[PDB]
């Protein structure tokens, strides 16, 4: 699903 | 008109990025049709496991009417948000073209 | 569920034959997004040059209702052209495993 | 793109 962007 | 596309789901956001004529960078922020004022930036890349694929980041809304992917930097539109990354790649897995 | 995908291209569906327990007459029968009723059989095979590869057949839509890849022989139904191309490849690449 | 079949 999403992408984790610190 | 270019970038923005309302009503523009992940799997239509996908193939469209994915087609001929983008390269990596390639990209579109699209509002979902059912939650107005939910945005999602869409973007191709390469992905050295699975080859040419499209990265999706949930752009978020604060109260005050900005946005944001990283907590870290906010901005008060979209064009802000979408220049900063095109300047940047800043924590994205890579910078967007245009 | 098993074999018939709704809301997968012709991308998502090799990725998904093309996965590891899968074999040759690995199949998915997947219904096109954009344009509901158009189906696609897509069938994993054996390519002398490329090594596994995912092949790809348009299901062509009878007047009154049902399906055929080749005009040699129709069906009512996909359950019938499945259990068909399971039974004898039939001009298939490959017959399906399922 | 679709494999033709006789």
């Amino acid at each position: 699903q999403f992408e984790e962007i610190p | 008109g270019s970038w923005f596309f309302k009503n523009l789901s992940r799997k239509d956001a996908e193939r469209q990025l994915l087609a001929p004529g983008n390269t990596h960078g390639s990209f579109l922020i699209r509002e979902s049709e059912s939650t107005a004022g939910s945005f999602s930036l869409s973007v191709r890349d390469f992905d050295q496991n699975q080859g040419e694929v499209v990265k999706h980041y949930k752009i978020r809304n604060l109260d005050n009417g900005g946005f944001y992917i990283s907590p870290r930097i906010t901005f008060p539109g979209l064009h802000e948000l979408v220049r900063h990354y095109t300047n940047a790649s800043d924590g994205l897995c890579t910078r967007l073209s245009r």
